[PDB]
């Protein structure tokens, strides 16, 4: 398996990345019974999930990670057949409702409803009393599904928990925060990157030649841990098990594709290079990445050329700020993400 | 047992507090028998629902209940079909008999209750399809709209429903309740908490409850048998703490444009709510008196924009560095 | 209980007493006498005469024939492809009518025909023309499938002249002995904006109100046309102005914000004297308050808030 | 319980409720409660009116011990009672015994089912009230027929065959014994005819007044213009008709009497339309 | 019976001597139904204002104890699809009336939410049947029928009740309830209406049920502001002069305790601003700009929530700006 997966903490004791955390996780699943519903929210790949199934083992017991697929399947409001992959344990339960699109209230109004009447009681039943829905992706539901899920989750709450992963919580409505406790979940210091990822060189092989290197994948991480073992991998094969100080620092090809982008942008400013960047973003939209995210590494790549002067830059990010708006309340990306890099190259002319 | 907000629910019209200008009507319908139709608007955990369930408790009782209530809220389908079938046909009802047990112990008003909640996500045509539905049989059955925002109720429905608006629960009107809960869960805090409790939770006291429980199964966990600091709570609320902000600021006042963007960039690895940060600045730069007037209209308005933005579900790393480049260069 | 509307009471049972499209009208009559009228598709505007014309041309034409020779249809009669495969059998049937006439099928409101109706009515005027002629009559002559189009003589009725409007209005107030004045009668007209049937609407009320015909009995029961108040409301020079007409004219008359952005909208699409650009930055503008007003924020602050950005984008 | 109705001949009633059928099959129904019997009455868009009358005689008990009102009213669905009752009468060859039972305003409608072994106990709920201005005027009637169940069944089955979008009637007598009645249809094979026969065994008695029935007089002919729709209404009550009786005074309004048999006695109220006379008057000249 | 009812039902005008504030339409129709022709009428206007109760008075004067077989009522809670027009209203068209009250009449409540294929074929039935039936139709939004529609029928407009209206019928309430109400709470309730009769009656249930002693107590200003909950107008004269001429701090202050004195929302405080700035005599015309605009923005952001602290700065900041370019 993959070293995010096989070095993956299955348990609340070998969290090493934030103690105040573990300590508030610990004191809440001290007493399983009045847990309440809880709202995960920090940068990606910090760990929230791994937190959240170490919750689960040690609110449920072992028995968490056990996980099988459940092909679960409904209608849409007309005769269109939908189908949504439940990933299921003996003592709780995971869905990703953005993965069916629009049609989540839907799976939220039928599946959690469902799990939500049924009271669980095993002959006059914190373990296998009430049930825990984990909601992947949070972020995603269509402010629609968020309306079912504030009186699902507080008449139903005797025999159901709900614990939703989500990076950010602007997108979840007022009502759906109020009723839920927020935690925060920092992204990790370089020096714990660095840590982690000298671990697991120890149970490796990768013969590392400077420990210098590994703070090196955790710069270029950005604080993602997922991210930097996979750079970890990485490099340990393509440079065989043996990391040197002139090993390549592997970026995603979307993130240099954007930052080439980023440089004919500042290096051509004309209708027809306008042209080939929406061809370029079109070929990025093809490999379905989110249009936010380009929106947001391109602005972030553009902020970092050091030829623009500090009005340049700050035109850029209003108009960044301007066109993530639009996105938001848009249907079509393409438009947004034209008129964004059109303004781009007008202001810096 | 349950969460403090699913314990601590009023259970009568007497334990819904700071909303005595709602309250007061609806039991004086007790007595009589001329209930209007209701619109409850307001912030949210403010108490509309545990009104209207405790009005229905004392009306109705248990048994009668089940045959005299019907409540439709998000989670089921409520479209126009709906609404022109299943609500016409419970309004189309006659009123069942009470039982002698329920004449003798409660009013049984000799009409049912439609209750609506979240009637903000129905569609203009559900609406629409409402009004001859209320006004045709308002003699045998009553309805009871609840929204968070009473311009997504149409016109015509709202002006046949009386409008209860619901107060903000701040620290001036619901101290004795969260006092209450403190007294009643053996929570220890010192002065001045319960009421920074209150100010984080901006109107709601859902909220202001589901933080002292966290803080009383911490201080609980913990098991020194000290009381409960302000730092704590705001702590786990998700207040930025004091020095973080005070270093934004004095970034900010430096103007640098990269330096902004580095430190936003590492401050965004916290995790840190872009909405509370936001609030933070609001505050400091208003209540503050170095700046002149020009500057704080200006700001205002900025932190407007930037709230509003934020509340549209965008990204939080190009507003926030938006907000503090502007702030930067005012 | 035994009156009928004056619209009704007095609908032209003659060609010549159809008044407007003069050279229409004159056509109508010659097609009538002569025979061997074609395929025919009548638009215009509502009030016009576009089916007191077809079933006068249909009397005049097949006469006492005009039971077994007219086959009405509407939209108030189902018309799917089904009934178009109705108007089979009474094309297929054999009449003895005189030389140079046909039976005439009377299609009223074609527009809202289905489709598939129409490709089937393609089968039935290509199969059975030397005996039966269609009458197409709607209000938007785009709604009919251009192979249709292609078999028929379009007619477009114009709208109606305030002096072919004054002319009926004359006569139907000699019929009925009502007391006028004349400017009464320009304020009827005037508030007819071209309708027949809204001025002879108009006339009954105000003879049934008051009984004498002023303008102020009509304007005090009959209000004036509300786009042209829109219209004066938008072409203000000062935002002063502009607000007090928003206010006095369309909000305290009991006009909704959702009819005046409408409005507002047809008003600047069909607006004169103001430059292009200056036209689509008010359409932009009406079309922010319009999505206002649809999420729920039916104001009279938003509406002046429009017309504060109209007044804005016009000045500079 | 202020009213108990008990019974085993269940195909009464569910004759009753097939010929209220027609009359819409999912919409309210009106159920008057009184001494002489239970009646069934439906309306449909405020121009037919059916009414079906159980009497006190095709029920053991019959208690009615309501003393305040000396009728009662309560509004039931009928598509609720049909679905219940079709899966009730899945062994209908039981000897079961229907209770009926109404306790007052308030109160849902209990029909229970006893086989001896088996208590099936259902409570429909009691729907609001919104039915007799449909009816014709008793001094004002211009024709008069008493035609027989299956004659009248298969024309009406004739005239559903060919499609009968419209429907006329005709009603005159000759001088001599020369009883016209006839039944004419607009449809798609142009204008069909059928006519009762004059003989006692079909048309047992036709009689033609001048709008106050009491007149007799011959050679004038009254004209009844319906819709097709509505006509097809009382086939479904016919099938089971011995005899028909045929009313209709100047106001418009068609009064078909439904005898079975003792049995149950349907009464059927239909309206005229606007309005061919001429045409009718000359196809039947001819 | 009649007394467990809302007061804005109980209350329903029941003939056409009750029907207040609507003077012209009321004597036009009164003169068409004596008159015996009545033709296809268009009640058009806000909701609230009398046209279900008139043309169902109407109906009453024209049927009487038939207006139930005459009369056919199709709302928005009945399906009007075209089927449902091309039968149902068909049919009742086609037959006769029994000869009762001559002509029958078809009520179509809320016809803005009928669908354009229905309101199409409508047409053909309004204009043929027209000998038998007559349509009456209710609409508040005009703008959602089809032109030929509104061509075909009669419009009557019904204005915003006038003050005049609503004072007597306000006192036909208190009588019929023993109440007692001050002028200055008279004027507070008519002003609060906006032209609804529908306010006005469900503000004065609501008074009744706040004051002790239903009788013997009498509804003061300060009632009327407590139960519907509304700024008082000291208030925002309060509140607008401290924005105004106070400094930034004690603005916000100010604010924040009059809002903290009631538990006063911003959106009501921000309409009533708007009012008085509606009636200032400012001089620059970009005061008044800049005040409308940034005001809207601010009431359709409060429209969809957000920090309620973050918009009442807002709006002093609103106003300070615009204020600034007066002085120019
Ligand atoms: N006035 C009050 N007195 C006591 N508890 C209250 C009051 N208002 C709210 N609460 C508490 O707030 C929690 C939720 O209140 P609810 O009224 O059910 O929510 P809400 O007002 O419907 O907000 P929504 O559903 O998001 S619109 C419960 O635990 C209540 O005990
Ligand atoms: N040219 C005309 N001369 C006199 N009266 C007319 C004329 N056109 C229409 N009318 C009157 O309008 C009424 C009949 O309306 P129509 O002519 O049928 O309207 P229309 O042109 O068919 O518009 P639509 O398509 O039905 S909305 C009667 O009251 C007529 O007297
Ligand atoms: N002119 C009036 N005089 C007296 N009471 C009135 C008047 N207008 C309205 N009301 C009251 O307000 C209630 C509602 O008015 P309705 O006439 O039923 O509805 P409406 O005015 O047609 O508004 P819509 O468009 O139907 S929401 C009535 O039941 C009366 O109690
Ligand atoms: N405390 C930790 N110790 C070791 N690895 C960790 C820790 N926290 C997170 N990780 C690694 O991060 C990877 C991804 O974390 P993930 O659960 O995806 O975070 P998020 O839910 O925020 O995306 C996991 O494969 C895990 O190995
Ligand atoms: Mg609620
Ligand atoms: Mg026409
Ligand atoms: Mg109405």
């Amino acid at each position: 398996s993959l070293w995010v997966d096989k070095y993956r903490p299955k348990s609340l004791n070998a969290l090493s990345h934030n103690e105040e955390l573990t300590n508030f996780l610990k004191s809440l699943s001290d007493q399983p019974r009045d847990l309440p519903h809880l709202l995960l929210y920090g940068p990606n790949g910090t760990g929230k999930k791994t937190r959240c199934m170490a919750l689960l083992e040690s609110i449920f017991g072992p028995g968490v990670y056990r996980l099988k697929i459940d092909v679960r399947q409904f209608v849409t409001a007309s005769n269109r057949k939908l189908e949504l992959n439940v990933v299921s344990s003996p003592y709780h339960l995971e869905i990703t409702p953005s993965d069916m699109g629009n049609n989540d209230r839907i799976v939220i109004q039928e599946l959690l409803k469902e799990v939500a009447q049924m009271e669980q009681v095993d002959f006059q039943d914190l373990a296998h009393r009430y049930k825990c829905v984990i909601i992947n992706e949070a972020n995603s539901l269509t402010k629609d599904a968020q309306a079912a899920l504030r009186r699902t989750m507080e008449k139903y709450s005797k025999n159901i928990r709900l614990i939703m992963v989500c990076d950010s919580m602007s997108p979840i409505i007022a009502p759906i925060k109020s009723r839920c406790l927020l935690i925060r979940c920092p992204a990790p210091s370089d020096s714990e990157i660095s840590t982690i990822l000298s671990d697991v060189v120890t149970n490796e092989r990768i013969q590392l030649e400077t420990k210098d290197i590994l703070k090196r994948i955790a710069q270029a991480s950005n604080g993602n841990l997922r991210v930097s073992l996979l750079m970890l991998e990485s490099m340990a094969l393509n440079n065989e098990l043996a990391l040197k100080s002139s090993s390549p620092i592997i970026k995603p090809d979307w993130i240099i594709v954007i930052h080439k982008l980023t440089r004919k942008i500042v290096k051509e400013r004309s209708v027809n290079s306008l042209i080939e960047c929406r061809a370029v973003l079109y070929d990025l939209l093809a490999h379905c990445i989110p249009a936010n995210i380009i929106l947001k590494e391109l602005t972030f790549s553009l902020l970092d050329v050091e030829t623009l002067n500090t009005t340049n830059k700050s035109s850029i990010i209003e108009y960044s700020s301007v066109f993530d708006e639009r996105l938001s309340l848009g249907n079509k990306a393409i438009f947004h993400l034209e008129g964004f890099i059109a303004k781009v190259m007008c202001c810096l002319d | 047992q349950q969460p403090w907000v699913e314990k601590y629910r009023p259970k009568n019209l007497d334990e819904v507090t700071a909303q005595d200008h709602a309250v007061t009507v609806l039991k004086k319908t007790l007595k009589s028998a001329n209930l209007p139709h209701m619109l409850f608007y307001g912030p949210p955990g403010t108490g509309k629902t545990s009104t209207i369930l405790a009005l229905t408790k004392e009306l109705y009782g248990p048994d009668l209940m089940k045959s005299r209530i019907l409540e439709l809220n998000a989670s089921d389908e409520r479209g126009i079909s709906i609404v022109r079938e299943k609500v016409k046909n419970f309004a189309r009802l006659t009123v069942s008999k009470p039982s002698k047990h329920d004449l003798e112990n409660y009013p049984c008003p000799p009409y049912k209750i439609i209750i609506l909640d979240e009637a903000d996500s129905m569609t203009a045509d559900a609406q629409s399809a409402l009004r001859r539905t209320m006004e045709t049989y308002s003699g045998v059955t009553r309805f009871c709209l609840i929204c968070n925002y009473v311009t997504r109720i149409i016109d015509p429905l709202a002006s046949r429903c009386s409008k209860f608006r619901f107060k903000a629960l701040d620290a001036s009107n619901a101290i004795d309740r969260l006092r209450f809960i403190s007294e009643q869960e053996n929570v220890k805090c010192d002065d001045g908490v319960l009421e920074r409790i209150l100010d984080i939770s901006a109107g709601d006291l859902r909220r202001g409850i589901t933080l002292l429980q966290s803080a009383s199964k911490g201080a609980q966990y913990l098991g020194d048998g000290k009381n409960i600091t302000s730092t704590q709570v705001e702590e786990l609320a998700g207040v930025v703490p004091h020095d973080i902000l005070i270093e934004i600021v004095e970034k900010v006042k430096s103007g640098d444009f990269d330096e902004i963007k580095k430190y936003v960039n590492t401050f965004m690895k916290s995790g840190w709510s872009a909405a509370s940060v936001v609030n933070q600045l609001h505050e400091y730069y208003i209540t503050n008196d170095n700046f002149d007037t020009n500057f704080k209209n200006q700001i205002s308005w900025l932190l407007f924009t930037t709230d509003s933005r934020l509340n549209n579900g965008t990204n939080e790393h190009i507003q926030l560095l938006n907000l503090l480049v502007k702030i930067s260069q005012l | 209980s035994l009156q009928l509307p004056w619209v009704e009471k007095y609908r032209p049972q003659v060609l010549s007493d159809i008044v407007g499209n003069k050279e229409t009208i004159d056509r109508l009559q010659q097609i009538a006498k002569d025979g061997n009228m074609p395929h025919m598709i009548i638009s215009g505007m509502p009030g016009i005469g576009k089916t007191t014309s077809v079933h006068c041309l249909a009397h005049e034409l097949l006469g006492r024939s005009y039971a077994d020779g007219v086959l009405e249809l509407n939209a108030s009669d189902d018309r799917g492809i089904d009934v178009v495969r109705q108007i089979k059998h009474f094309a297929q049937k054999k009449l003895h009518l005189p030389p140079g006439k046909h039976k005439i099928v009377i299609l009223d409101e074609a527009d809202s025909m289905t489709a598939g109706a129409q490709q089937a009515l393609r089968r039935t005027m290509e199969l059975y023309s030397n005996s039966t002629r269609f009458a197409f009559a709607c209000n938007q002559s785009n709604k009919i499938i251009e192979p249709l189009q292609s078999r028929c003589a379009i007619l477009r009725y114009s709208k109606l002249s305030d002096e072919d409007v004054l002319k009926r209005l004359l006569q139907i107030i000699k019929l009925e002995d009502v007391k006028y004045t004349n400017d009464g009668l320009e304020a009827i007209i005037f508030t007819a904006e071209g309708d027949m049937r809204q001025a002879i609407n108009n006339l009954q009320s105000t003879v049934a109100g008051h009984g004498l015909v002023n303008a102020d009995n009509v304007f005090k029961i009959v209000d004036s046309p509300h786009p042209l108040i829109v219209k004066k409301m938008l072409l203000a020079s000062n935002l002063e102005d502009s607000i007090q007409i928003l206010r006095t004219d369309l909000w305290k008359k009991g006009y909704s914000s959702i009819d005046i952005v409408t409005t507002s909208f047809r008003v600047t699409k069909n607006l004169a004297q103001v430059k292009e650009s200056v036209r689509l930055e008010m359409i932009k503008e009406i079309g922010l308050t319009h999505m206002r007003i649809l999420e729920g924020v039916g104001t009279y602050l938003q509406l002046a808030s429009m017309l504060a950005k109209i007044h804005k984008l016009n000045n500079k | 319980n202020k009213f108990s109705a008990s019974t085993v001949h269940l195909e009464h009633i569910t004759t009753a409720l097939s010929c209220l059928t027609p009359f819409g099959s999912k919409d309210d129904v009106l159920i008057f409660i009184d001494a002489d019997g239970l009646s069934f009455v439906r309306e449909n868009n405020h121009v037919i009116k059916i009414q079906l009358l159980l009497s006190r005689e095709l029920f053991m008990s019959y208690s009615y011990r309501n003393e305040t009102e000396d009728h009662m009213k309560l509004c039931v669905k009928i598509n609720h009672i049909l679905d219940s009752v079709s899966v009730m009468n899945r062994n209908s060859d039981d000897i079961v015994e229907c209770t009926l039972s109404y306790d007052g305003h308030g109160s849902p409608f209990v029909l229970i089912f006893e086989d001896s072994f088996i208590s099936e106990r259902v409570e429909y709920s009691t729907y609001l009230i919104k039915t007799n201005g449909l009816e014709l005027d008793r001094e004002r009637i211009s024709f008069e027929a008493i035609i027989k169940g299956e004659a009248l069944h298969s024309a009406l089955k004739d005239l559903k065959e060919i499609g009968c979008k419209e429907c006329y009637v005709y009603a005159k007598t000759e001088a001599n014994d020369e009883n016209v009645f006839a039944l004419i249809s607009k449809s798609q094979l142009g204008f069909s005819k059928i006519k009762l026969p004059s003989n006692r065994s079909i048309l047992e008695k036709l009689q033609v007044f001048d709008g106050d029935s009491t007149t007799v007089i011959d050679g004038f002919a009254v004209i009844g213009f319906f819709d097709f729709t509505s006509f097809d209404k009382i086939r479904k009550s016919t099938k089971i008709a011995s005899k028909v009786l045929f009313r209709m005074d100047v106001h418009g309004v068609l009064s078909v009497n439904i005898l079975s048999q003792p049995g149950i006695v349907i009464e059927v109220c239909m309206l005229e339309k606007e309005s061919a006379q001429t045409e009718i008057e000359l196809l039947m000249e001819t | 019976s009649k007394e467990n009812l809302p007061w804005v039902e109980k209350y329903r005008p029941e003939t056409l001597d009750e029907v207040y504030g609507q003077n012209e339409v009321i004597t036009t129709v009164r003169k068409f139904v004596d008159e015996g022709k009545l033709p296809h009428l268009l009640f058009y206007g806000p909701p609230g204002t009398g046209k279900t109760s008139t043309i169902v008075a109407l109906a009453r004067e024209i049927y009487g104890k038939n207006y139930s077989n005459m009369v056919l009522e199709l709302n928005a809670s009945d399906d009007r699809g075209i089927d449902v027009v091309r039968n149902q209203i068909k049919d009742f068209a086609s037959t006769r009336q029994i000869f009762s009250k001559g002509f029958k009449l078809i009520i179509l409540d809320e016809a803005d939410a009928m669908t354009n294929a229905a309101q199409n074929a409508l047409r053909r039935v309004i204009e043929r049947y027209t000998k038998n039936t007559r349509f009456c139709v209710l609409a508040n939004y005009a703008h959602k029928l089809t032109p030929a529609l509104l061509s075909r029928c009669t419009r009557f407009r019904f204005q915003p009740l006038p003050q005049e209206a609503i004072e007597r019928r306000i006192a036909n309430v208190l009588v019929h309830e023993k109440l007692k109400l001050s002028p200055n709470a008279e004027k507070a309730l008519i002003e609060l209406s906006n032209g609804d009769m529908r306010r006005v009656l469900n503000v004065l249930q609501s008074c009744k049920a706040t004051l002790d002693n239903p009788d013997e107590d009498e509804i003061s200003d300060d009632v009327i502001y407590e139960c519907c909950g509304a700024p008082r107008p000291s208030d925002l004269k309060a509140v607008l002069k401290s924005i105004l001429e106070d400094d930034w701090g004690t603005a916000h202050y100010t604010l924040n305790k009059v809002r903290s004195a009631k538990g006063l929302a911003l959106i009501d405080l921000i309409e009533g601003i708007v009012k008085i700035l509606e009636d200032y005599e400012l001089q620059n015309e970009e005061t008044r700009v800049h005040l409308l605009t940034k005001l809207a923005d601010i009431e359709y952001s409060i429209s969809k929530g957000g920090n309620d602290q973050i918009q009442g700065s807002a709006v002093i900041g609103a106003i300070k700006a615009s204020f600034e370019n007066e002085t120019v």
